[PDB]
């Protein structure tokens, strides 16, 4: 009966998003084609959520998907599962922004977003108590960049009183595939601060790192590194679909990780990834997850706890089990890495249990952290946006499309002012 | 013997997915009455669930339900068929294979029907659905599996 | 020995008409033909067996009266009874009172003449219509000015399709409405009101159907009537006579406008877990999320209030019931009434259709009530009917067609004086 | 019993009313040959609503087709329903007006339509009431426009107390195909405010946006073109000739709809549109037809909504569906929309149901409405008839055919004092 | 078998066609008694139908309807030869091919045929027309299609 | 018995015409017994018919309505030549067959037939001319064609 709309932006996010309706149709059994073949009433009693309804058995996924250059779509399209979404909610622009903030924001992609706002009304109004808007984008495309950090922006002023859960791909420092992705992020990340709930920042180096060191896979190409992203967004979700022995849907988690606006950077994390010569050597219980999710090796960032604290957590399980050893491995791991987290917030981690497990796996959990090496990671890019701002250098892409160097100077204010105040409660 | 035990181990497991995908055969029976406009007759035999699903079913989910129910029913009388065809049957296995063929007739009216514990089929439905609709329909699955699992029980107790 | 003669007009008198004598075939036990495999009340007899409705219809547009002609109770029904009109008044009082209802009305009063020949004793006349329609709203209102002039202490009744507030299907709905409330205000002894707004509200929250259509409001109108004049067509331990309430409702020959409220409204489903005792029947009936007109009681004081029960009733708790129900204060009720309160008991219950979205109940209960709740259901129809004349919208049609653009500055001036008299009787 | 003749005049009418039929023999299911052969016998109830009964089994389409030009009704009957019509209901004239509203109405006008007036009286007498007209012309056509209005005149003048209805083709500026659209439409609209009752403007420009957006239709000749205006037409009519859950006409629409006898020019949509790629990929519910009702795209003529205000608006719905769902998605979108519906009328929205959906359907919408906003497409076609006559362009026509300047100037100051009218209820 | 009930599921189709389109043939009735004046004479043969529709029929939709109903005729006859195609023999089976033989036959007399529930035409006509000469037509088909259900559910039994 | 049918079709037709030009028989008949000067004899035999035509004939439109009867006494004829073996036999049916040959034949008398109430070719006539003179000429007709009816009746009765 709670509805989410699943915005899709971006080639990033179109990729990422493309295998996140393809994971969550696998666990709830939809064929390419559209007829309804799952073998359990399950997920009939709960479908209303992700997908919508059409005569026949029809079951589309309610996803809008827009992005300025028309080979993306194409390819979504002519995808393994893109036989199935809203041609409707397609609205393609022909010129790709070229990885430029400002051409999202004011030259080109300004004029689509009317075009945006009619078709997300029209995904809208259908329902009746929405909790909010999955946008699925990142940060280094400026197409995806410069378009949707100004889309938060603009349901927000429109929409208040509901919840933005937005799956961004953070810039990094050896994967760093555009030369001003750094402009890019400090453009995007000013608005990810003010008016973003949830946000969830995702590091492409620990997924390249995952694939090599934990999985050790020989030809995982993007088919595979989305696949394990798209798993993360089906546990933000996972007890809002599957009922279970403890229920938590969005803002019972958004609520609680967030003490302050200033503080709401996720670092996602999935945990029942094993290496493939190793399922029959390894017994499938809940301590051994529990070395598994606060293995510093299975997040989705290139970051260390060794270098932050964390101040909230959460790791939701997923699979028949009992409450004593979720409980009591808890509270050993809150006994022994005491030193992680801080002195003055007891209680830290929130474990909710679902009972339903994914197909072909008896047992799942997911990770949520909050932690203060999203510090450092946003002041690293702060000091090369400084550097190259000192040269001034590629402003003319920027400043000869209208923009002042104005801005430039308040986000470079707003960066550092979002980190230093995370060391006071540090 | 031995091939129609392995019948039964299938007709279990059809069974059992049946069973998971029980409400989906109700709602499979619902939207038929509703097509059909027969919310007062109710549905007393497989043949009238068929011709349902042959005229008035629309949603392919609910004509798969549909086509799994019909087609555990042809198990269910290949099976019944299959025991005179291995076996020889003594008085009493003779009455029950009769009660078998009584039981998956097609054009039995199977309104009398009610499943017994520990089959909870019966409380899987509603009560007025269970006395009035659709129990006959639910139940006949664990009355017949109870006298199919007797009559291997009896060819078993047979001497040699 | 008594006889009693419905009346209906236009197509809202139609479909409401066509699931009331459903009813009345299916409670006595009669088949479709009209013969089966206390019937004198109503239906008349034929010597050969079969029975012939003393009812009439009228309607001027056909391909609704068509439904009757070949319908599934097409043989139930009289030949000459279903007055066809030619063609239709289409909302305009203009149309139905100048024009279109001059031409049918002597047909219409020929047939009745004809069926009061029949009639060696009448008990009273029911009359169904709309005020928002085109033949309800014109074609009765001479028909009452010359029903009227023809019979002179005859029983009057009415049920009236009130305009629900929010919800409309007319646009210029209040100018019928106001050319009704004209006429009928004169010579109407009662007007038991409806509004389809209430009906959405109760057919959603109390029988649980998603989707429901007029048939489904033509079975909850239609058995509210049943059970209103059950009592002369079945024996009871107190009957109450059509002459009977439309005396102990109306204290003044202007308010004469009750209301209905119907209980219980509920499911096949729900009714298995909701007993009916004799308590929570008349329990829910004063509940406003019952009432069965869109207005609350709480800027309300009640009048009169009838009572008809069927069924297995014990008349103790009646009683009882009551006397729990004149304990709360919250009840309203003027200082010049305080022994208010109609019993009538009928022995034989309510019986469901096949296939009833209702439930077989042991015992029921109607409420026709007057109040003045109904003052704020006009205090926004006055305002509407003074808007539209302020920039004189919709006038030109009135005019040519006879009646006079003077009856609009008139018939107003009754309308605020109606209001008025609720003023000072509501005090 | 009720009946309306239909009306065609021009090139561009007649193309029209060719396909017109196509749908409505399609909805009665009528053969080319004349015999019917449909699977319903409501179908064949009221099937004399637009037909003539004929010997044979044979039905007789009644409709006059009149053309000075006779290269079009050469198309007529070489059309697929070219065998079916009466020889001897085509008129043809000798000459053309040749796209001059000056030739089609004095020089060329009589000499034709007193031939014409020996087929509608024979047909229109032959019934027993008729119900009213129904006439397609354009208004950048000559011989369709000035002809067509003489029609209009004197039809009117031998049936004084009947209703007109009449579907024209407005102009739009980037499908200018008549240079003296500015001159005919503003010769012709001028007589159609004193001397019709209903009058229904349909443009081109916006259908042609309507098979790329809406159905996408890749290669849209005017056979699509012409189907969407003629499957809107059918929905006008539908409780004529089928029965309904809510019964209504033309004149139920004209009463309801129009506030005053000199504003009646309206906006036609067609609305369970889906295209050819979404036919598995849409739910047919309310909720999506009222959303898809009052969308801009959606409207058949080159308009904004949001230029103006809803003065009313009407709805003739056809299909099996709940009462309520109208009846509340109707309320909230007089709520939601607050400031696009007039304050001074209250409950704007006029519903109507009709039970017979088309075939290959399941639900179908039907739009008719009058907006404020529909002065730009008078005041548009008043400068630039200023434009025009600053100059003295195209003058010497009709200086030497006899038509006076003053008649320019007299056309030009009432459509200019009009234009007013729809101003001044707008603020 | 099968067979069987494909003809019986296109016999049904097709009855509900011609209930559907019912109206049609008492308008065909009434058009071929007032051609041939036989107004005292009640049609009670499917002969007699036959030769009204040859004879004493004019209307297309009316020639439509009498082709229908003469084709329900001959879709009954090959339905009871194929039926003895199918089966060998029992009781109950043959006496109810001599029942549907007898009833489609083009000479049985069709005044005592009077259909029962939930065929509900008699009640959607005029009975006073219908026990006068339209009862028997309209209650032939559902007489034979219920001993045909009756037929195909000793049939399933055996 | 496609041609059967439709020689029954062209039968009744040609009977329709007969009892047209019914009035035109009876004074062919009389100027045929006034010619012949046998008043005394009944005209009910087919072969008197033949002789009465041969000889007695004076008149083109009496030598065409004597044509057009014996026409339809032949075609009778044949028809009953194909009645004969079209069928099987039971005793009603071996009784309608000699019915027919026996009054198709000429060599039989037909004064003992008189028709009944289905056809009136009797009473149109004056009283001694349908009493004694020509009704069996007349009800000659009826008779065969109600053995036709019969023998339609009898053959959609029997099961085969
Ligand atoms: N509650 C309810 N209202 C009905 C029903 N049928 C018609 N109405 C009401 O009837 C009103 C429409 O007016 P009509 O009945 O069509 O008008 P009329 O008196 O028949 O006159 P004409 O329109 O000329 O035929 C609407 O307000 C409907 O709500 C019904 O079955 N139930
Ligand atoms: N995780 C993941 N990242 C991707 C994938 N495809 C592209 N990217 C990242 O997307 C970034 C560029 O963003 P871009 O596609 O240009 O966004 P756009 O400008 O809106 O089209 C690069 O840094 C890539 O690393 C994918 O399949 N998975
Ligand atoms: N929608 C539509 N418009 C048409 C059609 N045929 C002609 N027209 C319009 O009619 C106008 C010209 O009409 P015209 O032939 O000059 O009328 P006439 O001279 O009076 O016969 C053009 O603007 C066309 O857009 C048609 O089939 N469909
Ligand atoms: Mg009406």
């Amino acid at each position: 009966m709670r509805e989410i709309v699943h915005l899709q932006a971006g080639q990033c996010g179109n990729q990422i998003g493309a295998k996140f309706w393809e994971v969550i149709s696998d666990e709830h059994g939809i064929d390419p084609t559209g007829t309804y073949h799952g073998d359990s009433d399950l997920q009939l009693e709960r479908i209303n959520v992700y997908y919508n309804e059409a005569t026949g058995g029809k079951y589309v996924p309610r996803a809008v998907l827009v992005d300025l250059e028309p080979g993306t779509m194409d390819s979504v399209r002519s995808g393994p599962f893109g036989q199935i979404f809203r041609p409707d909610n397609f609205v393609f622009g022909q010129s790709g922004a070229g990885n430029n903030w400002a051409k999202g924001h004011y030259t080109e992609g300004a004029e689509l977003v009317d075009s945006v706002l009619d078709v997300v009304r029209k995904e809208a109004e259908s329902c009746d108590c929405l909790q909010g808007f999955q946008l699925t984008h990142s940060l280094g495309g400026g197409t995806g960049s410069g378009m949707g950090t100004l889309l938060i922006s603009k349901i927000r002023e429109e929409y208040p009183d509901r919840i933005m859960n937005t799956f961004s791909v953070v810039p990094s420092p050896k994967v760093s595939d555009t030369v001003v992705e750094p402009y890019n992020a400090t453009l995007s990340v000013h608005q990810l601060v003010e008016n973003t709930d949830e946000t969830y920042c995702i590091d492409n180096e620990a997924l390249y790192d995952i694939c090599f060191r934990t999985l050790k896979l020989t030809t995982p190409t993007y088919g595979d590194l989305n696949h394990l992203v798209s798993a993360t967004m089906s546990g933000v979700t996972t007890c809002l679909r599957f009922p279970g022995q403890l229920n938590a849907d969005l803002r019972k988690l958004a609520v609680n990780m967030v003490p302050f606006p200033r503080l709401h950077f996720f670092m996602p994390g999935f945990a029942p990834l094993t290496s493939r010569g190793s399922q029959q050597y390894r017994a499938l219980t809940v301590p051994e997850l529990t070395q598994q999710m606060f293995d510093a090796k299975n997040m989705m960032a290139a970051c260390d706890p060794r270098h932050g604290r964390y101040l909230t957590v959460a790791a939701v399980f997923r699979g028949r089990m009992s409450m004593k050893e979720v409980d009591e491995q808890m509270l050993n791991v809150q006994n022994k890495n005491s030193s992680y987290f801080v002195e003055w917030i007891p209680n830290n981690v929130k474990t909710a249990v679902c009972d339903i497990p994914p197909r072909g796996l008896k047992m799942s959990a997911t990770f949520i952290g909050n932690s203060t090496a999203i510090q450092e990671l946003f002041k690293r890019i702060s000091e090369q946006f400084t550097a190259m701002f000192r040269r001034k250098a590629f402003l003319h892409w920027y400043t000869g499309e209208g923009m002042d160097e104005m801005e430039f100077t308040e986000a470079e204010s707003n960066m550092n002012d979002l980190v230093s105040e995370y060391q006071q409660y540090q | 013997m031995n091939e129609v035990k392995e019948s039964l181990r299938s007709i279990e497991q059809k069974y059992k997915l049946f069973q998971q995908q029980q409400l989906t055969f109700t709602a499979a029976l619902e939207h038929c009455r509703e097509n059909a406009h027969d919310k007062i007759r109710p549905i007393s035999s497989i043949g009238q669930v068929q011709s349902y699903m042959e005229h008035y079913c629309n949603s392919s989910t609910d004509r798969r339900v549909l086509l799994m129910f019909l087609d555990i029913c042809s198990e269910l009388n290949k099976l019944c068929q299959h025991f005179e065809a291995v076996h020889s049957g003594t008085p009493v296995t003779n009455n029950l294979l009769e009660k078998c063929k009584t039981l998956v007739s097609q054009s039995n009216d199977l309104s009398s029907l009610r499943a017994k514990y520990p089959h909870d089929v019966v409380n899987h439905l509603s009560c007025d659905e269970a006395r009035n609709h659709y129990g006959g329909v639910v139940s006949l699955i664990p009355l017949i599996l109870d006298l199919m699992k007797e009559w291997i029980a009896h060819s078993e107790k047979l001497p040699r | 020995m008594r006889e009693c003669i419905s009346i209906h007009v236009g197509q809202a008198g139609v479909q409401i008409g066509n699931a009331c004598w459903e009813l009345y075939c299916l409670e006595h036990g009669i088949q479709p033909d009209g013969q089966m495999p206390s019937f004198n009340t109503f239906f008349s007899e034929t010597g050969a067996g079969k029975h012939v409705p003393r009812a009439v219809f009228v309607d001027l547009e056909p391909t609704v009266i068509d439904e009757v002609r070949t319908g599934t109770y097409r043989q139930l029904f009289h030949p000459e009874q279903l007055i066809t009109g030619k063609e239709d008044a289409a909302n305009n009082y203009a149309r139905g009172h100048y024009t279109i209802g001059k031409e049918i009305i002597d047909l219409v009063l020929d047939r009745i003449r004809k069926l009061a020949d029949q009639c060696t004793g009448l008990q009273g006349f029911l009359v169904f219509h709309s005020f928002g329609g085109g033949t309800g709203s014109g074609f009765t209102s001479l028909l009452m000015e010359r029903l009227s002039v023809d019979y002179g202490k005859k029983s009057k009744l009415e049920f009236s399709i009130y305009p629900a507030p929010q919800v409309s299907t007319a646009v210029v709905e209040p100018y019928n409405s106001i050319l009704t409330t004209h006429t009928t205000l004169e010579h109407s002894d009662c007007a038991f009101m409806v509004d389809n707004e209430a009906i959405y509200d109760i057919c959603r929250r109390n029988l649980d159907i998603e989707r429901p259509t007029y048939t489904n409001l033509n079975r909850l109108i239609g058995q509210i009537v049943s059970s209103i004049t059950a009592s002369l067509r079945f024996d009871g331990a107190l009957n109450v006579d059509l002459t009977e309430f439309q005396t102990n409702l109306v204290p003044y020959p202007r308010i004469h406008f009750p209301l209905a409220t119907y209980a219980p409204v509920i499911s096949a489903e729900k009714a298995y877990h909701e007993q009916l005792s004799v308590a929570e029947i008349t329990n829910a009936c004063f509940e406003p999320a019952n009432q069965m007109v869109k207005c609350d009681p709480r800027h309300g004081k009640y009048m009169a209030c009838c009572l008809l029960y069927r069924g297995d009733v014990v008349p103790k708790d009646v009683n009882a019931a009551i006397a729990t129900i004149k304990t709360k204060r919250t009840i309203q009720f003027v200082d010049w009434c305080p022994t208010g309160f109609k019993v009538g008991i009928n022995y034989q219950p309510p019986t469901v259709v096949p296939g009833g979205d209702l439930a077989k109940v042991q015992r029921a209960v109607c409420m026709l009530s007057n109040t003045t709740a109904i003052a704020e259901a006009w205090a926004r129809l006055d305002h509407k009917f003074d808007l539209m004349y302020a920039k004189r919208a919709f006038v030109h049609w009135y005019v040519g067609e006879g009646m006079e653009e003077g009856e609009f500055s008139e018939a107003r001036e009754d309308m605020a004086a109606l209001e008025k008299d609720y003023e000072e009787v509501g005090v």
